[PDB]
């Protein structure tokens, strides 16, 4: 089949800027491209069709090229409202077996903001149900990778805790991030000392955060 | 400009088969053509198949051909997506979605293979889980202070968290849910405040999961 | 010597049928000699007949040897006998249509008269059987006429014209308004 | 290649093998040449339903001027011809001879008019299998061409006066065979697929389908300069092989130009009961047998 590559996979640009996708294509597709537009929560929106034709309701500022196997999609000039995912699909073969790209993520790009780290002991309600979960948050920063690491007792923790991101901050344009462990009230209390162990761009050493159970 | 309206959230068993639809509005539905597409959580887009309305003849991606069909009501502008032994990376959105072709009824048929029109998606959830209400516990706070509310434990998909009922939105993140290792999700939401808060403004926060109709109201303290 | 009855506004399907099992030229014409339909090779063809924007055939049977002459939303001039042409040989059928309306389009009241009247092609002579749905029966020839109303006739009539010692059913639905004291 | 005396040959193009043979192996090489993207076939009886048949493939774009095919006798037979100037392919024939392949034959596609073929080389001449029967094709051959040009933006050109003149010699030899009493007239086609009620032709690959009722519209023995005909290309074809649908690929040139030659028709007659003493005639066509049959009348095959 025709796979279809975009890069890259994060475009971190500035308010009012330039941006600029590329989508390739394992071999040629004449001008059967076509690009979407994806917000989190909603079906995607046409954008370009035939490779550089704009879709009735796109603004000028939109504009595809290319073609056989290089295509690439530009925004002129940056709107809040036009950060997004955007896809593209091949639509050439046939029969019909048409080909989507991974999309690439288009997101405001800003100072860095490290994070305040937030960390929440176990509910009594919740001890008393059998399991214990422990909440580590990282609150308002940029830019969106970082490192989470959990320490029981000052032991390095694996596969026993789940991260979760919120899309970027229609406001600020920061993120915030929550690390769940979880484990049965019995190891728990085995142990001491819950920390957990916060690596930011926006911090010059990590940042550890914890309690004693008590 | 045709209107696409979906069908609700289906929940399957693995096993199971489903069939989604597709109410179509607004135009001559032969002059449509409709292409199902899906996207699993966190995942991207994949093509799914697609149908030539006016001559009812279906084509699809050759790694679901033989459980997947797709079928058109010409008689009430209806389009439907079958999905044959559902598997639990199934689990998906799956749309709905149709480009203009021409003047069909005359012999036109531009053949394009782009998607103007689409519905809002309908989630279709397989999985052995049965669907459960959520347990909520308080994310019990202590210059800043944050508070929040565990909402742990339901399934499926999705559930709504707010504050104050709706009337504290105001520095409110309420995180995408995880799928836990037992096959349930868990989430949580967290909102920053004035420390001199604690003491007279009393933070609730609303937990509503549809699918078990639950709804949930514990409050956070010091 | 073959006869169809035929409902008004309705929709009858006339048929032709070939000995060989191929798929040849065949033909739709009017006592007049008018064309109706017939296929050339793999066409259809309408010729200048009243019925035209109303006939069609089903091309699925053609290769079968069925002919079919379809003639959709029935009107009473369609009434006439229409000879399928193939294989040189000739399949005739004598089509009548007929119609059933009643006097009041609207709601009746007790004790107030209901009035049946059978539209027909000129020549034919039917006879007319109707039911009310608590029993009540009359007939005739072109109007059937009821004197009184009752309360219970407040429903279903189901009409039976006879033609032909061949006989075609009508549904009428008749309101009749109840009332306090 | 043999001109055979004392030698008496009865003919009936009506009933020739060849004709079947022909349409079997054109059918046959447009399918081979001119392939769809989709093609529906509707299979029936069994069971309840009409199972219908579907083929997808890949589709090329494929225009090409057709190639005339001479078509020859098979092992076993013989073809003879007849050297008759005019000839109604009916009855018996004695200047004939026999003679390798017959002459080439452009496998054209089409209705209501015969493009590129073969000239009458007398007078305009008409022909039918029972010119009684208002049902069979009158199929008309003329002695003069008439030029219609096509183009991909949507239209045929044909000079007025031309053809203005040619339904004069056509109108003349049709009362000769209805009657001298007789009022000719033309209508447009009464209705059917859109294939028989438009002129219908291939040319470049792609479908035309053309409003001709301007080209029968008119009165004889009872203005503007070249007749325009709106046009269309479809990607929807009723096929006349076999009874499908079948779907095309949309064009990919801009420059879709088709000069032809008309040089025959098919027509149809009204007829039917009215003592009234004036003849309808409409644009026919559709069995490319027909076609074959109006070039291969002055032929038969026979064992040797
Ligand atoms: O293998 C399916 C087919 O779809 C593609 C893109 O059209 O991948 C899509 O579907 C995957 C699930 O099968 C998703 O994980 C992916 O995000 C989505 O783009 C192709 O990669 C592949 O050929
Ligand atoms: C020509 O054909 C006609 C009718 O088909 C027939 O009546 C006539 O005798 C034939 N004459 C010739 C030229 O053989
Ligand atoms: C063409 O044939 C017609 C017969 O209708 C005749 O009148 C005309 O003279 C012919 N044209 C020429 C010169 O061949
Ligand atoms: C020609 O057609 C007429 C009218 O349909 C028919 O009566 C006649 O028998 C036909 N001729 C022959 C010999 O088939
Ligand atoms: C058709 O084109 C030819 C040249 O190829 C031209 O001589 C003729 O006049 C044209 N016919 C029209 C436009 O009626
Ligand atoms: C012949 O052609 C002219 C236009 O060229 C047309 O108007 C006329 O009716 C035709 N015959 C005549 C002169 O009656
Ligand atoms: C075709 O066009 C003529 C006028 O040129 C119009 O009157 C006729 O009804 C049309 N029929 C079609 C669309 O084939
Ligand atoms: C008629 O022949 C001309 C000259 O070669 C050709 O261009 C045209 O395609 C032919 N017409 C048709 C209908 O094929
Ligand atoms: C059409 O016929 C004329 C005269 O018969 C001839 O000169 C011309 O070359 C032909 N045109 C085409 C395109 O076949």
């Amino acid at each position: 089949d025709i796979v279809m590559t975009q890069s890259p996979a994060t475009l971190s640009v500035s308010p009012g800027e330039r941006a600029t996708l590329s989508c390739r294509a394992s071999e040629s597709v004449s001008s059967d491209l076509a690009w979407y537009q994806q917000k989190p929560g909603q079906a995607p929106r046409l954008l370009i069709y035939g490779a550089s034709t704009r879709a009735t309701g796109v603004p000028a500022r939109f504009s595809g090229s290319g073609s056989g196997a290089e295509f690439t999609l530009t925004i002129s000039s940056l709107q809040s409202e036009d950060f997004a995912v955007y896809y593209c699909q091949q639509y050439n073969n046939w029969p019909p077996r048409y080909t989507f790209g991974q999309g690439t993520r288009l997101e405001i790009k800003r100072t860095v903001a490290a994070p305040s780290v937030f960390i929440f002991p176990p509910s009594d309600e919740q001890l008393k149900s059998g399991t214990a979960s422990v909440v580590c948050l990282l609150n308002n920063f940029y830019p969106r990778e970082a490192k989470v690491q959990w320490k029981v007792d000052n032991a390095l923790q694996s596969g026993n805790s789940q991260e979760s991101v919120t899309e970027q901050d229609s406001k600020d344009s920061t993120y915030s991030l929550s690390s769940t462990l979880t484990l049965s009230k019995a190891d728990y209390e085995k142990h001491k000392v819950y920390a957990c162990e916060v690596t930011h761009q926006g911090l010059s050493s990590p940042v550890t955060k914890s309690f004693n159970r008590g | 400009e045709v209107q696409l309206v979906e069908s609700g959230a289906e929940v399957k068993k693995p096993g199971s088969s489903v069939k989604v639809s597709c109410k179509a509005s607004g135009d001559t539905f032969i002059r449509y053509s409709f292409t199902w597409v899906r996207q699993a959580p966190g995942q991207g887009l994949e093509w799914m198949g697609r149908i030539i309305t006016i001559l009812d003849v279906a084509h699809y991606a050759p790694h679901l051909q033989g459980r997947v069909t797709i079928t058109a009501d010409k008689s009430t502008s209806t389009v439907y997506l079958e999905l044959r032994n559902l598997r639990s990376d199934d689990t998906a959105v799956y749309f709905c979605a149709g480009v203009y072709e021409g003047e069909a009824d005359e012999g036109e048929y531009d053949n394009n293979g782009f998607l103007k029109h689409w519905g809002q998606g309908t989630l279709v959830t397989v999985s052995s889980a049965s669907t459960k209400g959520p347990s909520v516990f308080p994310l019990a706070p202590s210059g800043t202070a944050a508070l929040g509310c565990l909402v742990k434990d339901y399934f499926p998909e999705p559930v709504t968290v707010s504050w104050n009922s709706g009337a504290l939105t105001s520095g409110v993140h309420t995180f995408p849910a995880v799928l836990q290792s037992s096959g349930l999700y868990s989430l949580s939401s967290v909102v920053t405040v004035p420390s001199s808060s604690l003491g007279t403004q009393t933070y609730i926060c609303n937990v509503n999961h549809k699918p078990s109709n639950t709804k949930v109201d514990k409050k956070v303290e010091p | 010597k073959k006869v169809v009855l035929g409902k008004k506004g309705d929709t009858v399907e006339l048929t032709c049928t070939a000995s060989q099992k191929k798929s040849i030229q065949f033909h739709w014409k009017n006592s007049n000699q008018i064309k109706i339909l017939g296929n050339q090779g793999s066409f259809l063809t309408k010729g200048p007949s009243k019925l035209n924007d109303r006939a069609d055939s089903r091309r699925s049977l053609w290769d079968q040897g069925n002919f079919p002459l379809i003639i959709k939303n029935l009107k009473i001039e369609d009434s006439d006998t229409y000879i399928c042409e193939v294989e040189d040989q000739k399949e005739e059928v004598q089509l009548l249509v007929f119609g059933l309306t009643a006097n009041s389009d609207t709601h009746l009241l007790q004790g107030q008269s209901l009035t049946l009247t059978l539209e027909s092609p000129p020549g034919s002579s039917p006879s007319v059987q109707c039911r009310s749905p608590r029993g009540k029966n009359i007939q005739g020839g072109k109007t059937l006429s009821v004197s009184q109303l009752e309360l219970q006739d407040s429903g279903t009539w189901t009409c039976t014209v006879l033609q032909n010692q061949k006989k075609v059913e009508f549904k009428i639905d008749i309101v009749v308004l109840a009332f306090q004291k | 290649e043999v001109v055979l005396v004392n030698v008496t040959e009865n003919f009936n193009w009506c009933k020739n093998d060849m004709v079947e043979q022909m349409h079997e192996d054109i059918c046959s090489l447009w399918d081979q040449s001119l392939k769809p993207c989709v093609k529906l076939c509707p299979l029936c009886v069994g069971a309840g339903s009409c199972n219908t048949s579907v083929i997808t493939q890949a589709c090329p774009k494929v225009s090409f001027e057709p190639i005339p095919i001479h078509y020859c006798a098979p092992a076993g037979f013989a073809i003879l011809k007849c050297n008759n100037k005019t000839f109604n392919g009916t009855g018996p024939c004695t200047n004939v001879s026999t003679v390798q392949c017959t002459h080439g034959i452009r496998p054209v596609v089409s209705s209501q008019l015969l493009l590129n073929g073969s000239l009458a080389e007398e007078e305009v001449v008409i022909r039918s299998c029972n010119f009684t029967d208002n049902a069979k094709t009158i199929i008309v051959q003329l002695n003069t061409s008439v030029e219609i040009n096509c183009t991909g933006a949507g239209h045929c050109n044909i000079a007025r006066a031309k053809w203005n003149n040619t339904l004069k010699q056509i109108a003349s030899k049709l009362r000769e065979q209805f009657g001298n009493n007789k009022t000719i007239i033309f209508k447009q086609s009464s209705g059917g697929d859109p294939e028989i009620v438009t002129h219908w032709f291939n040319c470049g690959g792609e479908f035309f389908y053309c409003n001709s009722t301007q080209l029968f519209n008119s009165t004889w023995f009872n203005g503007s300069d070249t007749i325009t005909l709106p046009c269309r290309i479809k990607q929807i074809i009723n096929m006349w092989c076999k009874v499908c649908k079948a779907m095309y690929a949309p064009p990919i040139s801009g420059q879709i130009r088709c000069s032809s030659n008309i040089t025959g028709l098919l027509l149809t007659r009204d007829g039917g009961n009215s003592n009234n003493e004036s003849e309808i005639f409409r644009p026919g066509g559709g069995d490319m047998r027909d076609n074959w049959r109006s070039e291969l009348y002055k032929y038969k095959v026979v064992k040797i």
